[PDB]
């Protein structure tokens, strides 16, 4: 059998994130901007913005 | 037959339609029209060369 007879004290770092940046995003100023001529065709296409 | 070609880049421009020019406002959400550049926002003089 082996046994020891003395020790020794190490410290261990480890690391893991925990959360990442929050974004939005606008559609109405991404898609078409300042442009009222395509807003009420961006209309048309549903509620996938929301 | 006449045949009439056109040509719009980022040149200076030479042929152009008739249209009546107003003053510049500027600090204004306003639409502009500078050569066929139609847009919305404001205007601000600039440092750009
Ligand atoms: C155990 O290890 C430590 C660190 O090296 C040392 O100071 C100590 O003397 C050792 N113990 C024995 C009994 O040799």
């Amino acid at each position: 059998i082996a046994i020891p007879t003395n020790f020794s004290i190490s410290v261990t770092t480890e690391v893991l994130p925990v959360s990442m940046t929050k974004t939005s995003v606008d559609c109405n100023m991404y898609i078409c901007g300042d442009s009222t001529e395509c807003s009420n065709l961006l209309l048309q296409y549903g509620s996938f913005c929301t | 037959v006449v045949v009439l070609s056109f040509e719009l880049l980022n040149a200076p421009a030479t042929v152009c339609g008739p249209k009546k020019s107003t003053e510049l406002v500027k600090n204004k959400c306003v639409n502009f029209n500078f050569n066929g550049l139609t847009g919305t926002g404001v205007l601000t003089s600039s440092t750009k060369k």
